[PDB]
RNA sequence: UAUUAUAUUUAUUCAUAUAAUUAAUAGGAUAAUAUUUGUAGUUUUUGAUACCAUGAUAAGGAUUAUAAAUUGAAAGUGUUAAUAUCAUAAUCAAAAUUUAUUAUUUAUAUUAAAUAUGUAUGUGUAGAUAAAAUAAGAAAUUA
C-alpha cells in the first residue's frame, strides 16, 4: 500500500487469475462455483440479474 | 575538534614525504632486465 | 519500474560469422570439451610450462564463486614477486638471514 | 548491525539479541595495584591478604 | 450466479475488459486526490499548463490596493468583451486577453501607441483581472512566457469585486459521456511481456469518477438511489 | 549536502561534560537552549527508542 | 568521547557487505567501602555444607 | 512410500534402508516395549528411579468430558485392577482393553502390557503378493 | 503423444533478438544437442581471412608505418615469458604462420583435471565436483 | 451449483453506522473484492474452527478430554467414550483450577514476556487476538 | 564495450559540459521523461519529450 | 496528481514467474534509518511568540 | 481454505510457521518446566531452611502444579520436525539430508547452490576442508572448539 | 616393438513412518500535548489437493602418464516455472515389518538416567555374489 497504491496478490495467485481469464474466454462451463460463504450466491440481492450467456 | 582535520587541507601542515598516487605504482610493476651479467 | 535497472546500456555484439579457429566441431564420434582451449593445451608443457595463471604471489588471486577458476582481486593488474619483498631480498623474504621457521626459533 | 538487520521490523529484535549476546562485562585489576596504603595507613592488601 | 461482469475475462465484447485488476497499467493504482472542488486550472486535466501558474492575489489585497495604490504596481483588466463590462476596477488599465500575445511583443513606444498607457517593465508588479479568473489566468501565462517577474492573478476577480455573475468562457464542469471505443492512443503495450493493457484515458477517466461520486449531503444523495439502497445491481461482496 | 551540520553532533557530548563539571545546564540562555534542544533532537536518541 | 564518537560512527561508511564489532577496554575507578562490605571475624557459629544445597542460593 | 498406511504414505520417502544417528529414528515405534525379563522387570522400559512420580498421564489434569483411550505411558495402578472401570489403550487395529485385571500388571506402563507386533496376522489386510512374501518367511501357512 | 509445448520469448530490454534466436528454441526435439560457436571482431577476421583491399591515406599510412611483422609476431610470442603473462600456443601459431608464409581407467572423467588452459572455464551448473585448474590437492613442502 | 464452506455469516459493525455509511463507496482489494474473515463467522462456526488447529491438546481433537461426541470410529470400529466420573476411579483428579494457568507479573521476564501457560500464545497487544473488537 | 558493474550516482558527475548544451534549459524548455506506449522492438523504452 | 508517484511494478505477467528478475530493490546499505527530527509550523510559531 | 484461492504453491509451507510457534512456546515454558523438574526430583534436602516434611510436601505441591499446566511445551527439540522454509521438504537433523546453518533440506541446498543463490565456496568433496579445526579432529573437535569460545573462555563470577 | 604388471587380498543371515480448516495493516519513558485509551463497512467465486495438471541438479571406472599436477563423467535420480475442473488427509512426541539396493557387538569380568530390542551354539561349512592397485608395502599373456 505504501509502494504500489494497493495490495498485490502473490505471484501464484496471479497466475491462477490470469489463467482463468484466458480460459474463460474460449470454453465456458468446465467450471464450478466455490466460495467461502455461500449465502451471497444462494440468496443474491434484490437487484442482480446475471447477464444471460451463450 | 573539527570534523575534517587540519592536516588534510592546510598547507602549513603539508607532508613533504608523501608522493603522488601514480608514481609508486608505476615504479612497482617494473621488471628490470634479468640478464644483468654475462653468464647467468 | 524496479526492473528499469536491468535494461542493456550498450548494444551487445552480434553473431555475424563462423566458428573461431580450431573450434571443437564434432564429427561421427568425438569427445568434445567446449571448455578446454584446443590450441593452447595441445601446446607442449615443456615449452609453455605447467602454469595455468601468471606466476605471481597468490594473495593476488581469489577462488571464484560459481566458476572453477581463479581471478585477480584487482582486475588484471599484476605485481611481480619483487614487489612483495624488500629491495633485493634473498629468495623474496621479509629478512634474508633465515627461512620462516628459522626466524621463529631464533626469536624464541 | 549495519547491513541487513539494520532497518526494518526485525532491526529491533536482532539488536536486542546482539546486546544480550554481549552482556558479559569483564572486570580486571592487577593485584599489584591493590597493594597500597589504605586511608588508615595499613597496607590494603599484604602478602597474607 | 456468475456472468461476464463477475467472472475473469481477458476480453469482453472484443475490447479489453476494464474489470480485471490485471488489465491496467500498474501506475493507475498509485494514490491520487480529488481535484474537482479546486480552481479550474489546478485540476489534473490541465497538467500541461501547471508549470505556468500564477501567484494569487486575494480580495483583501485588492481592496487594500484600491485605497492605497502603489506607483509601480499595475492592475490590468483582461475582460475581453466590451458588451459585458460596465464598471471600472480602480487604477486599472485595459489589455483584453485576445490581444495579449501581440501586445507583449511591441516595443515600449508601439505599445504606448496601441494601448494608450505605458508598458509595465518586467520588474513591476502586474495584477491580472477578469470575470471568473479564467481569462486572467490564460493572460497570466502569456505575461509569464515573456518573462515578467511579478505576475499575480486575482481569481474570482470582477465577480467578487462588483457582485456581477459573468463568465469569460462558457465551460461547464460536466463531461459529456464518452462516445466511441477506448482510444488506441491509450493502450500501452508492456515492454517485458508484450501484453496490451488499459490506461485511465477515455471512457475510463478520473474525471468521470469524481463527477459521479457521492454528493456531499445525505438528503440529496439518498434521493439519487432507490429505497432499498445505493448499489443493488452488484453481488453483496462487490457493493 | 551541507557538511558542517556534523558539528552539532558534538553537543550531546558537551552537555554530558557539563554534568561532570557541575555546570547547571539550565543556566543557558533561552535562545541557546532552543538551538541546543534542536541540535539534540537531530543527534541524540536513547537505547529505548 | 570525541574519538570514541568517530569510531562508533565508522559503521555508517563501512565497505559493501562488511560489518564490525567494537571492543572497548578502559580504566575505571571502583570503590571498596569497608562500610558496606566490612571486614569482620568469622561468625561464632560456622556455616556448614548444608547452607550450600541446590536452591540454597535461592 | 510403496503402500500408504496413513496420510504420510504420500509425503515420505523411504530412502532404501537408511541409517540414522544413534537413538534418533524419525518415528518412534517401540517393537521391544513388551520384551520379557524376570531379573530386569523393574528397570526395563520403566522409570530410571523408583522415587520418580508417576507421569502426567495418570492424572486428570483439567475439566474433562471424558476420554476414549488413556495414553500408553500411563502406569497400571492397583485401582486399575480393583475399580472395575474401562481401561483402554490405543493399539492397532483399533484399541486394546484391559478387561481381565491382575495385580501382576501393577507398577508397569501399559507400553509393556500391550504386544505391539502380534503373532496374529490378518490375511485380509494383505495383498496376494504380500501374502506370498509372508509364506516365504514361513509365517502364513501355504 | 503428450507433445511438449514451448511459448515464444519476445525481445526484452535485457534479451535482444539475436540473443533469443541463438539461445532459445521453440522446437523441443532440438534441445540438449550441443554448443554452437560464433566469431566477433578479431576472431572473425582470423577465420574469414578477408584480404584487405588497398584504400586511401590511412591504408598507405599503415603500409608505410607497418615495420616487420615477421619480427613483431616473434616479440609477442617471446613476451609470454613476462611475469604477468603465460606463453601461448596461439601466439606461437601466429609466429609460425608468418615464418612459413611461403589415471588411465579414468580419463574420460578426469578430462578437466590436469593443468588446463581454458577457453570457457567450467561453471557450477555444468560441473559438479571440479575445483579449478590452479588447485593442488597433494602439495609438497617447498622452501 | 453453489459450494460454500460456511452457510451464513455476519457483519462486524452495527446498524447505526452501517445504514448511513453505505452511501459512500469503499474500495475493496482489487484482486479479491469480497472479504469473508474470521470476524464474520457465526458463533457456532467460530467455536468449531477454534477447537481445531491445536494439535492434540486442543479441544477439537477427539481424545483431548474436551470432546463432546459420545462415540468415535477407529478403522470401522466404534469406540464409546469413557466419562470422566468413571475415568477418575482409577486416575485421580488433581485439578487446581484456572489460577494454575497464570504466573505472576514478577516472572514475566523468565517466561519471555508471558503470564499465561495456555496452549495458544497470548498477546498483550490489541490486534493479534482481535476478533471484531 | 560492455558493463562490468553498475552504480546509481548523481547526474552532476558527468553531464554534458555547459557550453555544449542549449542555454538555460529549466527556463526555456519544458522536459518530461516518459515511457513509450507502443511496443518498442529495440532501443530505449524511455524518451525525453 | 503527484508526478513522483510512479509505477514500481511491471504489468502483471508470467514474466514475473519465469524469470529470475527480483521483485523488490535490494536494501541500500548506506542509506540511514529514517527518523523524526523536525518541528511543525505551529511549533516554530509557538517558540517565536 | 479447502483449497480455494490458496496463495502459496505448496500448502505445507504453513507447517513451517506452526513450527516457529512451537519454539516460541518453548521459550515461554522452558525455565518454568525445568525448575519444576529439578525441585521435584531432588532427593537431598532443598536447603537449610526447607527440609523434611516441608520439603516432601513442597515437592509434591510443585509437580502437582506442573501437571496442571495445560499446553506447557515439554517436547524435546530433537523430536520436532525440521521442514524447509522454501519447498517444505523435510529432513532428519544430524543426517546428510538436513543442512544446519542455512536450515534447509538437502534438496533445497542443492537447488540453491547450483543455481547461484546461496554464496558458498566449493571445496574438494572428499576431505575435511579449508578449516583448521575440522582438519584436526573432524566434526567432534570443531563442535568442541565452538563450546570453548561460547563458554569456557569466560571465568564466570 | 620401443612411452613397462589384473590373478593378489579381504569380504556376503540386513528389518523399521502418524490422531484434517494455508487469506490484512496497526508505532507507547527521558519527543512542544491526536483516548488514533479500545483504528469494528459479512456474504461473486473455482488448480498443486487424497487428483490429471511440461521444463531443472543423481547414480553409473575402460587409454591426453608424471611434472612445478585431482582416481569421479551432461544426457538425468520424489519435492522447482503457462494443460487444471472428485474429495481439508502432514509430524508438536512415545505409534502397525514384505520393502531389490543393507558392512552388527562371536566366549576372563556384560542393563545407572529421555525408553531403547528374547534371539539363529551347531566341522568359517550350498548355489550365487561384494570390494580394492590413491601412506603405503601385490609385478609380467594390449587394441
Ligand atoms: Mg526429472
Ligand atoms: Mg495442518
Amino acid at each position: 500500500m505504501t509502494v504500489h497504491g494497493t495490495s498485490l496478490p502473490s505471484t501464484y495467485r496471479m497466475h491462477k487469475d490470469i489463467n482463468k481469464a484466458q480460459r474463460n474466454d474460449r470454453k465456458l462451463s468446465g467450471n464450478r462455483f466455490k466460495v467461502l460463504c455461500s449465502s451471497g450466491a444462494k440468496n443474491p440481492p434484490s437487484g442482480w440479474e446475471p447477464i444471460p450467456d451463450a | 575538534s573539527a570534523n575534517i582535520p587540519r592536516s588534510v587541507w592546510d598547507p602549513a601542515q603539508h607532508n613533504p614525504n608523501w608522493s603522488d598516487s601514480y608514481g609508486h605504482d608505476i615504479t612497482n610493476r617494473r621488471a628490470w632486465p634479468a640478464r644483468k651479467w654475462t653468464v647467468g | 519500474y524496479y526492473w528499469s535497472r536491468y535494461r542493456m546500456p550498450t548494444q551487445m555484439p552480434k553473431f555475424d560469422g563462423p566458428a573461431p579457429v580450431a573450434a571443437p566441431q564434432s564429427m561421427n564420434s568425438t569427445k568434445t570439451n567446449e571448455f578446454i582451449d584446443p590450441i593452447d593445451d595441445k601446446f607442449p608443457m615443456s615449452i609453455r610450462g605447467p602454469l595455468v595463471r601468471p606466476d605471481v604471489p597468490e594473495d593476488q588471486y581469489v577462488d571464484s564463486w560459481y566458476i572453477c577458476t581463479s581471478m585477480t582481486h584487482h582486475m588484471g593488474d599484476y605485481r611481480p614477486w619483487s614487489a612483495s619483498a624488500p629491495p633485493n631480498a634473498f629468495r623474496f623474504r621479509p629478512f634474508n638471514e633465515f627461512d620462516a621457521k628459522g626466524r621463529e626459533y631464533v626469536q624464541y | 548491525d549495519n547491513l541487513q538487520y539494520k532497518r526494518y521490523d526485525w532491526q529491533g529484535w536482532y539488536q536486542r539479541m546482539l546486546d544480550v549476546h554481549n552482556r558479559n562485562v569483564s572486570l580486571r585489576c592487577r593485584i599489584c595495584d591493590l597493594q597500597r596504603l589504605d586511608g588508615n595507613g595499613v597496607q590494603f592488601v599484604d602478602m597474607q591478604t | 450466479q456468475a456472468d461476464r461482469r463477475t467472472r475473469h475475462h481477458m476480453m469482453v465484447d472484443g475490447q479489453i475488459n476494464p474489470r480485471e485488476w490485471f488489465n491496467w497499467h500498474p501506475k493507475e493504482y498509485q494514490p491520487w486526490y480529488f481535484d474537482r472542488h479546486k480552481f479550474l486550472y489546478e485540476q489534473r486535466q490541465y497538467a500541461q499548463f501547471h508549470h505556468l501558474l500564477c501567484h494569487q492575489v486575494y480580495l483583501k489585497d485588492m481592496l487594500h490596493l484600491m485605497r492605497y495604490p502603489e506607483p509601480y504596481t499595475h492592475i490590468i483588466d483582461c475582460r475581453t468583451s466590451t458588451q459585458k463590462m460596465h464598471r471600472w476596477v480602480p487604477h486599472s488599465l485595459w489589455l483584453p486577453r485576445d490581444e495579449v500575445e501581440y501586445a507583449l511583443q511591441l516595443s515600449a513606444d508601439e505599445f504606448l501607441d496601441m494601448y494608450g498607457f505605458r508598458k509595465p517593465d518586467k520588474s513591476d508588479d502586474v495584477i491580472l483581472l477578469s470575470h471568473n479568473g479564467i481569462y486572467s489566468e490564460q493572460a497570466g501565462w502569456e505575461w509569464k512566457k515573456q518573462f515578467f517577474q511579478h505576475v499575480y492573478n486575482y481569481r474570482g476577480g470582477t465577480n467578487e469585486l462588483f457582485g456581477e455573475s459573468y463568465s469569460d468562457m462558457n465551460v461547464s464542469d460536466v463531461l459529456s459521456p464518452w462516445k466511441g471505443p477506448f482510444p488506441q492512443s491509450g493502450v500501452f503495450v508492456d515492454k517485458w511481456s508484450k501484453r496490451k493493457v488499459l490506461t485511465r484515458t477515455g471512457p475510463f477517466d478520473r474525471q468521470y469518477e469524481m463527477q459521479d461520486f457521492a454528493l456531499p449531503d445525505l438528503e440529496l444523495e439518498k434521493a439519487r438511489h432507490p429505497e432499498e439502497g445505493p448499489r443493488q445491481n452488484m453481488p453483496f461482496g462487490l457493493q | 549536502a551541507n557538511i558542517n551540520v556534523v558539528e552539532k553532533k558534538k553537543v550531546p557530548l558537551v552537555l554530558a561534560q557539563m554534568d561532570e563539571l557541575g555546570v547547571p545546564r539550565t543556566h543557558l540562555s533561552r535562545v541557546l537552549m532552543d538551538e541546543v534542544e534542536d541540535s539534540l533532537r537531530k543527534f541524540q536518541t536513547y537505547r529505548s527508542r | 568521547t570525541e574519538f570514541e564518537k568517530r569510531m562508533y560512527d565508522i559503521r555508517h561508511w563501512l565497505h559493501r557487505q562488511t560489518s564490525c564489532e567494537f571492543h572497548t577496554i578502559y580504566r575505571r575507578n571502583v570503590i571498596h567501602d569497608s562500610a558496606v562490605f566490612p571486614t569482620e571475624h568469622d561468625p561464632a557459629t560456622p556455616t556448614t555444607h548444608e547452607h550450600h544445597r541446590m536452591f540454597s542460593f535461592a | 512410500l510403496k503402500i500408504a498406511k496413513s496420510a504420510f504414505g504420500f509425503y515420505l520417502a523411504r530412502r532404501g534402508q537408511r541409517k540414522y544417528p544413534f537413538l534418533r529414528r524419525p518415528h518412534i515405534k517401540n517393537t521391544h516395549s513388551m520384551n520379557p525379563s524376570a531379573p530386569y522387570f523393574w528397570s526395563f522400559m520403566t522409570a530410571k528411579s523408583q522415587m520418580a512420580f508417576l507421569p502426567e498421564e495418570n492424572y486428570i489434569t483439567g475439566d474433562w468430558t471424558g476420554k476414549f483411550f488413556v495414553s500408553k505411558r500411563q502406569v497400571y495402578t492397583l485401582q486399575h485392577a480393583t475399580s472395575g472401570a474401562k481401561v483402554r489403550v490405543k493399539s492397532f487395529p483399533s484399541i486394546f482393553e484391559f478387561n481381565s485385571p491382575s495385580r501382576w500388571n501393577i507398577g508397569k506402563e501399559m507400553n509393556t502390557l500391550t504386544k505391539p507386533r502380534m503373532d496374529l496376522i490378518d490375511e485380509q489386510m494383505l495383498t496376494k503378493k504380500q501374502r506370498l512374501d509372508y509364506v516365504r518367511a514361513g509365517l502364513l501357512p501355504k | 503423444a503428450k507433445r511438449r509445448v514451448i511459448v515464444p520469448i519476445h525481445p526484452t530490454p535485457n534479451f535482444p533478438a539475436h540473443f533469443i534466436k541463438s539461445a532459445f528454441t521453440t522446437d523441443p526435439l532440438k534441445e540438449k544437442q550441443k554448443a554452437r560457436f560464433s566469431s566477433g571482431g578479431e576472431a572473425m577476421r582470423e577465420v574469414q581471412d578477408i584480404p584487405k583491399n588497398l584504400e586511401g591515406e590511412r591504408s598507405r599510412r599503415d603500409l608505410a608505418s607497418r615495420g616487420d611483422t615477421e619480427f613483431q609476431a616473434l616479440v609477442e610470442f617471446i613476451e609470454g615469458a613476462s611475469y604477468d603473462q603465460l606463453i601461448s600456443g596461439r601466439r606461437f601459431k601466429k609466429v609460425y604462420d608468418v615464418l612459413s608464409e611461403n589415471g588411465h581407467v579414468m580419463t574420460p572423467h578426469t578430462t578437466l583435471h590436469g593443468r588446463r588452459i581454458f577457453w570457457i572455464p567450467p561453471t557450477w551448473n555444468r560441473a559438479g565436483r571440479f575445483l579449478g585448474p590452479h588447485v593442488t590437492l597433494y602439495p609438497g613442502m617447498t622452501p | 451449483s453453489v459450494s460454500g464452506v460456511f452457510s451464513k455469516g455476519r457483519g462486524i459493525g452495527h446498524e447505526a453506522t452501517t445504514s448511513i455509511l453505505r452511501y459512500i463507496p469503499r474500495a475493496r482489494v482489487p484482486w479479491q473484492p469480497s472479504r469473508f474473515g474470521r470476524e464474520n463467522l457465526t458463533a457456532a462456526d467460530m467455536a468449531r474452527l477454534w477447537s481445531r488447529g491445536r494439535y492434540r491438546d486442543g479441544p477439537g481433537n477427539y481424545n483431548s478430554g474436551y470432546c463432546t461426541e459420545r462415540t468415535h470410529v477407529l478403522e470401522e470400529n466404534t469406540v464409546s467414550i469413557i466419562p470422566r466420573r468413571e475415568l477418575e476411579k482409577y486416575m485421580p483428579d488433581i485439578t487446581i483450577g484456572p489460577k494454575a494457568l497464570v504466573t505472576p507479573v514478577s516472572l514475566m521476564n523468565a517466561r519471555n514476556g508471558h503470564r499465561v501457560t495456555h496452549d495458544l500464545l497470548h498477546s498483550y497487544d490489541p490486534h493479534i487476538g482481535r476478533l471484531g473488537k | 564495450q560492455g558493463a562490468v558493474a553498475t552504480a546509481e550516482i548523481p547526474a552532476f558527475f558527468n553531464e554534458r559540459p555547459a557550453w555544449e548544451r542549449p542555454p538555460l534549459e529549466e527556463t526555456l524548455y519544458v522536459t518530461t521523461n516518459k515511457e513509450r506506449y507502443d511496443d518498442v522492438r529495440g532501443g530505449d523504452i524511455y524518451y525525453d519529450d | 496528481m503527484l508526478s513522483q508517484n510512479v509505477a514500481k511494478t511491471t504489468v502483471p505477467s508470467y514474466y514475473m514467474i519465469r524469470t529470475n528478475l527480483p521483485h523488490r530493490k535490494p536494501q541500500n546499505q548506506w542509506e540511514g534509518v529514517y527518523y523524526y527530527s523536525g518541528i511543525t509550523k505551529r511549533q516554530r510559531h509557538l517558540i517565536l511568540l | 481454505m479447502r483449497h480455494i484461492g490458496q496463495d502459496v504453491p505448496k500448502r505445507h509451507t504453513h507447517f513451517v510457521l506452526e513450527s516457529r510457534l512451537m519454539y516460541e512456546k518453548s521459550f515461554r515454558d522452558c525455565w518454568l518446566h525445568s525448575v519444576c523438574r529439578a525441585i521435584s526430583q531432588l532427593d537431598e534436602p532443598l536447603s537449610k531452611t526447607v527440609v523434611g516434611t516441608h520439603q516432601k510436601m513442597l515437592q509434591r505441591k510443585v509437580t502437582c502444579f506442573q501437571y496442571n499446566q495445560y499446553g506447557l511445551f515439554k517436547t524435546p527439540y530433537y523430536r520436532l520436525a525440521n521442514v524447509d522454509r522454501y519447498h517444505a521438504v523435510q529432513g532428519v537433523a544430524g543426517t546428510r539430508e538436513w543442512v544446519p546453518y542455512v536450515n534447509v533440506s538437502y534438496w533445497t541446498m542443492n537447488k540453491m547452490v547450483r543455481g547461484g543463490n546461496l554464496l558458498v565456496h566449493r571445496v574438494h568433496y572428499t576431505g575435511w576442508g579449508t578449516d583448521s579445526h575440522l582438519k584436526k579432529g573432524g566434526w567432534e573437535h570443531r563442535w568442541n572448539k565452538v563450546l570453548q569460545r561460547n563458554v569456557l573462555q569466560y571465568s564466570r563470577i
